[PDB]
DNA sequence: ACGTCCCTCTCGA
RNA sequence: AUCGAGAGGG
């Protein structure tokens, strides 16, 4: 996490088993990959930093 | 007289383990 | 399997590959207070939200019991001011064996074994 | 450094990340667990108040 | 830790061959990669199965109790 | 002390900044209960019942673009653009 | 209750009362299946 | 004759060989998959235990007791117990079994799937036993007890395919191939010098036979005649395991126009 | 003078 | 629980 391109929004998808799973063409921005890599997530509790994350 | 007493490791002099073979070991539930 | 990663043929661990099988353990003391005030294994009566029922009133779970969540294990008391010991908030298996006997200074010493297995389950390491 | 340019965060998540052929750029595969533990302030308004009444 | 049942691979009642192997290779001594070829494994995926295992149940059952 | 419109300079196109905020902003009055301007076409949603919102300019707001020296043009949302 | 070890005594023995294989000799001391049932998957 | 027409190659105690001429590659495959998992078969399920002092856990055998293969020939006789109607099991859902085995023998001392028992009623249908190919008849090593070492668990076994689990897998390895001399070019090969006597001829080129270099390709070279081999553990018979093959996909099929119907 | 970001364990006064 | 030391994970 050093810039902006490492730290994207996205639309939740409820899957099952215990893994974030992501578009393999946004490993990159990220650098990241499947061997091994956690990977963090906040929510925002309001509507407007909603929008701040949808819009931005 | 005395003093204290020393930590000892396994296998080394004046360990029990130094003594045993594959069937005491066993028995002394230490892994041969 | 995209980006290092590893589809795995499921059936076949069906028949068991890779299957782990794993072990925690915790130990506890009868810790004196000076004037022999002793502590102790109970089933008691400030205490803690657990769900102590799965004891045995020896302060204690014996081998086979399925424990989960954060159901106590062992069941400490000290000068009432609970003590007891549950189980790890992020597990949840079985318990395997258990030993009871006395520190250097002779006091009740007991370390607790539960087992469980693990299996290769989407994300883990290989 | 510790408690003010930076501190920590409720509503914040964590795992292995695996990649997904059959999704979507920009959402992201959350799994159940988080999604029962990962809340959020909802108001109560007309426009969906025939649904926060289903899922309490 | 024994022999599991059958084969990870394709999944063939591979439990029992296990005492009929050792025979073969001891009393009637032959050819490891004959034994288990003559006990009707041609896939080397369960060839494979027995071929690398190792029995610790035997260090096992060495112990006290 | 103010700017009169007369002698306005900043961009008249809205910002990234200013609408996402304006979009936010009312989507969250919207779901706080807030009297909504543009007609409902079936919008449970207070994110896109702004949108519309915005896409009417229905929305009775001002932004006030601020100055380095301290003073503010201000610009309706009526007014402004939207491009982007 | 309560087993040992290097001989595997049936001993039991409620509370207070000391800890020791009595019939052996070595404070190890183990405590047996609950005659309680359980069960598991065959996967 | 009829249709998608057959013929034997060879059969046998485990192994059943054959041909399917005139039959669609999307059929074949379709029925070698439903063959693999879809059959129903029984295998323990359940397990509780009263006394193991073995050196394996008491889950550790509980996952190698549901592997044990089962008797399942009439297996229909027998109904899904999470379909039937008894606050859980009974005899019309469940063969019960049981194993006590106690380490007398002062040697080293085993339990095999002969050491099974059944404790239910058998309503007179082909169920529940362990099919023994042992050439000792022994069974499957489950287990091995230093003389003191105890085993009581019992086992409800129940009726499953092995799309749930592998346990019920009828199946093993089922071999598939057709048109050897790649006729049809389904698949680019990979040569240093010459690809030809490079790859080896598969043991099946002999019926079919080879291209004549000189004369082209025909683009109207369609999929059809196919080498396959079928093999069980023995839970079930390996004519069963094809036929019921077949039998399973028609049900497939079938319920497809039953709840068409429906709407 | 400060000396990359975060995260999972395990252990001695 | 708190500080202190230690091995690994990207
Ligand atoms: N010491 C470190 N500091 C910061 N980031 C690190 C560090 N080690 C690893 N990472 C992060 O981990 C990722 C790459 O590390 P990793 O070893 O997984 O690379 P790799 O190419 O998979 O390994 P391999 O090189 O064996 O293929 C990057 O996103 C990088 O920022
Ligand atoms: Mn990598
Ligand atoms: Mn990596
Ligand atoms: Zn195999
Ligand atoms: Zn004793
Ligand atoms: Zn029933």
């Amino acid at each position: 996490s050093l810039h902006k391109m490492s730290m994207m929004a996205h639309r939740v998808k409820v899957i099952p088993y215990s893994t974030f799973r992501l578009n393999l063409s946004v490993t990159s921005p990220y650098n990241a990959d499947f061997d091994g890599d956690e990977m963090n997530l906040h929510v925002p509790q309001s509507e407007e930093t909603r929008a701040e994350l949808s819009q931005l | 007289v005395f003093i204290g007493r020393l930590p000892i490791m396994l296998r080394s002099k004046n360990c029990y383990l130094s003594e045993a073979t594959e069937s005491d070991l066993y028995k002394l539930k230490e892994c041969p | 399997n995209q980006e290092d990663s590893m589809i795995m043929n499921q059936s076949s661990i069906d028949r068991g590959l890779f299957r782990s099988l794993f072990f925690r353990s915790y130990m506890d003391q009868e810790k004196k207070y000076g004037m022999s005030i002793t502590e102790t294994f109970e089933k008691p009566q400030r205490m803690k939200h657990g769900t102590y029922d799965k004891l045995d009133d020896d302060g204690l779970i014996a081998p086979g019991v399925r424990v989960s969540g954060e159901d106590v294990i062992i069941g400490k008391t000290t000068p009432k001011r609970d003590a007891s010991t549950p189980l790890r908030s992020t597990e949840n298996g079985i318990v395997d064996q258990v030993l009871v006997t006395t520190n250097q200074d002779g006091l009740k010493f007991v370390k607790v074994r539960v087992r469980t297995t693990k299996i290769p389950q989407i994300g883990d390491k290989f | 450094r510790g408690n003010l340019m930076g501190k920590r965060v409720d509503f914040s998540a964590r795992t292995v990340i695996s990649g997904d052929p059959n999704l979507e750029l920009d959402q992201v595969g959350v799994p159940k667990s988080i999604a029962k533990t990962l809340t959020y302030p909802e108001v109560v308004t007309p426009y969906n108040i025939d649904r926060l009444t289903q899922l309490v | 830790m024994i022999v599991p049942v059958r084969c990870f691979s394709c999944g063939k009642v591979v439990g029992d061959k296990w005492e009929s192997y050792l025979n073969l290779l001891q009393e009637d001594e032959l050819d490891e990669g004959t034994a288990l070829s003559r006990l009707g494994l041609k896939r080397y995926c369960c060839r494979r199965m027995i071929l690398t295992h190792v029995d610790l149940i035997e260090k096992f059952l060495r112990y006290n109790p | 002390k103010a700017i009169p419109k007369d002698q306005r300079a900043t961009t008249p196109y809205m910002t990234k900044y200013e609408r996402a905020r304006i979009l936010g902003t009312r989507a969250l009055q919207i779901s706080m209960n807030a009297p909504v301007f543009v007609d409902l076409e079936g919008e449970t949603d207070p994110l896109r019942i702004a949108m519309k919102e915005l896409a009417e300019k229905k929305i009775p707001l001002v932004i006030r673009r601020y100055l380095p020296d301290g003073s503010f043009e201000d610009w309706s949302v009526e007014e402004l653009i939207v491009d982007l | 209750k309560y087993i040992c070890a290097e001989c595997s005594s049936k001993l039991s023995l409620s509370r207070t009362d000391a800890v020791r294989c009595k019939d052996c000799g070595h404070r190890i001391l183990l405590k047996a299946r609950t005659k309680r049932l359980v069960q598991f998957e065959a996967r | 004759e009829e249709g998608p027409q057959v013929k034997i190659r060879e059969a046998s105690k485990d192994n059943v060989d054959f041909i399917l001429s005139n039959v669609d590659l999307a059929m074949a495959n379709s029925l070698r998959r439903v063959m693999i998992a879809e059959i129903p078969t029984l295998a323990i399920d359940s397990v509780e235990v009263e006394t193991n002092t073995t050196v394996l856990a008491d889950e550790f055998i509980a996952h190698r007791l549901g592997l044990i293969p089962l008797q399942s020939m009439d297996i229909e006789q027998l109904e899904y117990s999470r379909d039937c109607f008894c606050e859980d099991h009974c005899d019309k859902c469940s063969v019960v079994l049981t194993l006590q085995a106690f380490g007398e023998s002062e040697s080293t001392t085993n339990v095999y799937s002969k050491d099974l028992v059944i404790v239910s009623n058998l309503m007179g249908r082909n169920i529940g036993h362990p099919i023994i190919q042992d050439k000792e008849g022994n069974g499957v090593l489950i287990c091995k007890l230093r003389k003191g070492q105890e085993l009581k668990l019992t086992c409800v076994a129940k009726k499953g395919i092995a799309k749930e689990h592998a346990k019920w897998g009828p199946a093993a390895a089922i071999e598939f191939e057709y048109d050897p001399w790649n006729k049809l070019k389904h698949t680019d090969y990979w040569y240093e010098q010459d690809s030809a006597k490079e790859w080896p001829q598969s043991k099946n080129c002999e019926y079919e036979d080879p291209p004549n270099e000189g004369d082209p390709f025909d683009y109207k070279a369609q999929a059809d005649t196919f080498y396959m081999n079928v093999e069980s553990v023995g839970s079930i018979p390996v004519d069963q395991v094809v036929v019921r093959g077949i039998d399973t996909l028609q049900k497939k099929v079938a319920s497809i126009l039953l709840a068409l119907t429906q709407m």
